[PDB]
């Protein structure tokens, strides 16, 4: 079911109106607060001291109806931003009085103009609001994918409209919106209200509201095409944009008198109904993740702190990984031990970070699935799930399971194992420090033997998201650096952005690591072609790890395993967003560092300008050794 | 409250927006309520113009559904109408003029219609709305004939031609005084100044010349303008603030009634110098109408709910 209101500027009675529109099947209602035509005065007289009551009163409505039915709407008069003084004072008035009403009314949304390029005094009085007072009111901005001058007819004679297309000029109403939220400095209390055209303009504009705070959706009633039946349908390019809207979730507002009066007004709305009702229903990984959108989580710490029973409890729900695991084992028996040998020679296992012991128990899967013998070791540091695993090795597994409660760099193991497995990576591979773990685990493994998973890549695309950026600047705590905040990892279901490019390899390890000399250590320069106008805010990372041969995991979205929702992209911010133009190259440069206690990330933007170098010395953020 | 006829409202709504003298010499009144519980409209016809605003000694009077944005004469007996609900409609009066019914009501522009002029044959009429919009009326066949979205921003003022049934001037907030031809493939002409001013608010074509015009600016100033010259021949700075309204006298050398939100009335000769000046209202000055019976007599209408009758010299 779709959230939908209807756009009006005449209302006689609130009363009859709102039980009209009700009646049609709308959730909400955008209205004057004022009459639209009613001017006000505010300096001179006599027009000063015109006889009150100013508006109608609150107590028409219940207190319930403002806070969930009511959006207010800015008299179309109040044009702050005029040449003419007299009418800029009025009007500054005049906002402040319609914006003070709609908070003393409790409204939950309020609908503000973007029509022009100039809109800095308008911003201004609104900012200035925004911090008078205590009050949670959206500011809705109505603003279109086509400007009304770019719209217009061709049939001024003395004015014919600029046939040169212009990639830029065609954007130029997202630049009146991205100098808007600049000036009110990101406030989370502004949002986009998109008014939708006939003539969708070219792919690339529509692109750009990719990533932007959109909460409504502006739909026209002279947009909607009619139909064999005489019907309002829309069309396949319309319908295309109502999906993405759809997948975005926002609210849709039907605007305009009905153009079709061959039927009631509620067919407009059965139109969004029933597109709405013939979306593909979720995947597997939809179910799962279906409440995490763009909900920022704070880096695990996987050595200092131990995990919790429930969190073990969801991931080991995971529809593929365990799977994909038991296979990776099952080729590996195989391959080690040839038919003639398959009751004579015995495989030593090691699990190395067993948790409560799906991975375990897929070792026995896949021994038994290859009709091979198995030793197996389950190693664990978490106390708390080694008691689990030693309930499971009492109850069912066994002698054939030897329980271990230690960590695995310090595990004195009583003979070399034949193939060492485990489950140590994080959203950008390498982030639980599973390099550092296998490291210190690997001279217990046998000479020829082999490490489940071989090896593991991790993967960054610049990304824009205004969205993003605020929740990440929304985390500025006390007593830590104001700035800290921006120079960490969140792991996050990345929803409300835009990729910027596709993304590229950043950091490769393999196990086991022969290197004479090993170091973890890594610099790494990444160019990334950028083909729109647009900001940068950060960059997602995601990625790839060889199991066993062709058996694979992933996150990255070209090659995502199907059903796999036990890792979300992570994302790395940026302190200060960067401007980015059609055809030019971000450049980035990721540092991967440690000492003996800790591991952490240095990341830093050398084109098309320059970030600060951060998090240098991991002095926000470090993985505990 | 001496009778207030059958059919008419018992109450008129305090902002009055429109008054407009009958060749017979009756008076139009329109009228919108933009504030309070209801936001609608009224409209009145007063045969003893003396006895306006007061509801009692009326002729005639009908509530419309939503406010009055704007109005006009169709001919004697029909009166047109642009609505804050988006349409425009057509009241037809009474036979014995005591009733005012409605003709049709078309629900076409998708916000509040501004402006209303007819043409010159009186068959058509144009409309300019804040959805941008202009569209032409066939007036006896209740329909749309062409709709124009040649501005960028909300109309602010349509007036027809005295002579010419397919010309019309309009302007808008998009700072464009737009010359129409509707026999033109292109119809429109932007016409201006030399250097885009302030925003035009209020048009008036001279009654005898359907050749030049005069166009009030946001800003208070009154200009002249010649078509056939695209130059700006004179300019006076007449009121403190938007002018609203500009209405010719029906003289032989014609006066001009120019109207304010700074609550004033001007009446200016050929050459816009100042010959009177009324501060009589209190509050928006909305409307001017010269009497026809006698031709000194002017009647304006404020949002002071005032119906003031001025002598003019
Ligand atoms: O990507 C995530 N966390 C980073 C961890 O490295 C993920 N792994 C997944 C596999 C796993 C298995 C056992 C114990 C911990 C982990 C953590 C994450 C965080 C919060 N929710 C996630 N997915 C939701 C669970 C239902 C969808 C994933
Ligand atoms: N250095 C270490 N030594 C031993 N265990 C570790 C070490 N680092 C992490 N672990 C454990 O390894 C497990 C990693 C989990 N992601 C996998 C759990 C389990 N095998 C599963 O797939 O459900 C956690 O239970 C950690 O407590």
């Amino acid at each position: 079911r779709v959230s939908s209101g209807r756009d009006l500027n005449c209302v006689p009675e609130i009363a009859d109106t709102l039980g009209a529109v009700a009646k049609q099947g709308f959730d909400f209602l955008c209205m004057p607060v004022f009459h639209p035509r009613f001017k006000r005065e505010f300096i001179q007289e006599p027009a000063k001291n015109r006889p009150g009551p100013q508006t109608r009163s609150d107590l028409l409505l219940s207190g319930r109806d403002w806070n969930t039915l009511i959006v207010g709407k800015l008299s179309p008069w109040i044009r702050p931003d005029s040449k003419v003084e007299k009418i800029r004072r009025n009007s500054e008035a005049a906002m402040l009085q319609e914006l003070n009403f709609g908070a003393y009314l409790g409204l939950p949304a309020f609908l503000l103009p973007l029509n022009q390029e100039d809109n800095t005094n308008l911003a201004r009085v609104l900012t200035n609001h925004i911090h008078t007072g205590h009050h949670s009111s959206m500011f809705w901005m109505r603003v279109p994918l086509v400007a009304p001058e770019d719209l217009r007819d061709d049939i001024i004679e003395n004015a014919p409209t600029t046939h040169t297309e212009e990639y830029s000029g065609e954007e130029k109403t997202w630049m009146w919106w991205h100098n808007f939220r600049t000036l009110c400095d990101y406030s989370k209390r502004i949002a986009v209200a998109l008014e939708i055209g006939a003539d969708l303009p070219s792919n690339h504009v529509i692109d750009r509201w990719l990533g932007e705070p959109i909460k409504a959706a502006i739909l026209p009633t002279s947009i909607f095409l009619t139909n064999k039946k005489g019907f309002p349908v829309l069309s396949k390019m319309h319908q295309r944009l109502i999906f993405r809207l759809l997948k975005l979730e926002v609210q849709f507002i039907i605007t305009g008198t009905n153009h079709h009066s061959e039927k009631e007004f509620c067919s407009y709305l059965q139109y969004l109904e029933y597109l709405s009702q013939n979306r593909p229903p979720p995947n597997a990984y939809e179910l799962f993740a279906k409440g995490y959108e763009d909900y920022l989580q704070s880096p695990l710490q996987p050595l200092m702190d131990n995990l919790e029973s429930q969190t073990y409890e969801v991931f080991e729900k995971d529809p593929i990984k365990y799977s994909q695991y038991q296979q990776a084992i099952y080729k590996c028996l195989l391959d080690r031990v040839p038919e003639e040998e398959k009751d004579t020679n015995v495989q030593v296992l090691m699990v190395l970070g067993a948790g409560r012991g799906p991975l375990v128990n897929a070792s026995l899967r896949a021994a038994k699935q290859a009709d091979r013998r198995i030793k197996l070791y389950a190693v664990e540091k978490n106390p708390n799930a080694v008691v689990t695993l030693e309930n499971w090795q009492f109850e069912e597994w066994g002698s054939q399971v030897t329980v271990v409660s230690s960590d695995m760099r310090e595990w004195v193991a009583p003979e070399k194992a034949d193939i060492i497995v485990s489950e140590l990576l994080g959203s950008f591979a390498d982030n639980e420090l599973s390099p550092e773990c296998l490291d210190g685990a690997q001279h217990f493994l046998k000479d020829d033997g082999v490490s489940i998973p071989g090896e593991y890549t991790s993967f960054l695309a610049p990304i824009s998201s205004s969205k993003l950026y605020n929740e990440v600047r929304a985390c500025r705590e006390k007593d830590r650096d104001p700035e800290a905040q921006f120079e960490m990892p969140y792991v996050v279901r990345l929803h409300n952005f835009h990729q910027l490019s596709a993304p590229q390899p950043c950091f490769t390890f393999s196990h086991p690591n022969r290197d004479p000399m090993i170091d973890n250590n890594r610099y790494c320069t990444l160019e990334f072609p950028v083909e729109v106008n647009t900001v940068l805010h950060g960059f997602a990372g995601y990625f790839e790890t060889v199991l066993y041969q062709d058996i694979t995991l992933s996150i990255r979205p070209e090659t995502h395993s199907p059903g796999m929702f036990s890792w979300f992209p992570i994302l790395f911010p940026i302190k200060q967003p960067i401007t980015v133009r059609e055809g030019q190259t971000i450049c980035v440069r990721f540092w991967r560092c440690s000492n003996s206690k800790k591991v952490w990330y240095e990341w830093a933007v050398t084109a098309p300008v320059c970030s600060a170098i951060h998090n240098p010395t991991g002095r926000s953020y470090t993985i505990g050794l | 409250e001496w009778n207030l006829p059958p059919n008419a409202p018992a109450c008129m709504e305090r902002q009055l927006e429109a008054a407009r003298y009958r060749s017979d010499g009756a008076l139009l009144l329109g009228a919108s309520s933009l504030s309070g519980r209801c936001w609608a409209g009224s409209l009145w016809l007063f045969k003893d113009p003396c006895a306006a605003p007061n509801e009692g000694f009326c002729s005639a009077g009908v509530q419309t559904e939503a406010g009055v944005a704007d109005l006009t004469w169709v001919g004697e007996r029909g009166i047109l109408v642009a609505s804050d609900s988006g349409a425009v409609e057509l009241w037809e009066l009474d036979e014995n003029e005591t009733l005012i019914v409605s003709k049709f009501c078309k629900y076409e522009h998708d916000d509040i219609v501004s402006t209303v002029s007819v043409l010159s044959s009186g068959t058509q009429a144009v409309s300019g709305s804040k959805d941008i919009c202009i569209k032409v009326w066939d007036l006896a066949q209740q329909v749309v004939l062409s709709s124009y979205r040649a501005h960028a921003a909300q109309v602010t003022c349509v007036a027809a031609s005295p002579h010419k049934d397919s010309v019309f001037l309009s302007c808008s907030e998009d700072n464009r005084i737009l010359l129409w031809d509707t026999r033109c493939p292109k119809p429109a002409s932007q016409i201006g100044c030399s250097a885009p001013g302030y925003l035009p608010t209020s048009l008036a074509w001279h009654p005898q010349q359907s050749e030049v015009f005069v166009f009030g600016d946001e800003n208070g100033t009154v200009s002249l303008v010649d078509t056939k010259s695209t130059s700006c021949v004179l300019s006076s700075a007449v009121h403190s603030q938007c002018v609203t309204g500009l209405v010719f006298s029906p003289h032989s050398v014609p006066f001009l009634a120019s109207l304010s939100e700074d609550c004033s009335l001007a009446v200016l000769d050929s050459s816009l110098s100042e010959l009177f000046r009324s501060q009589a209202h209190r509050d928006f000055v909305r409307d001017a109408t010269w009497s026809p019976l006698n031709h000194s007599l002017l009647t304006t209408v404020g949002w002071d709910h005032q119906v003031v009758h001025h002598v003019v010299p």
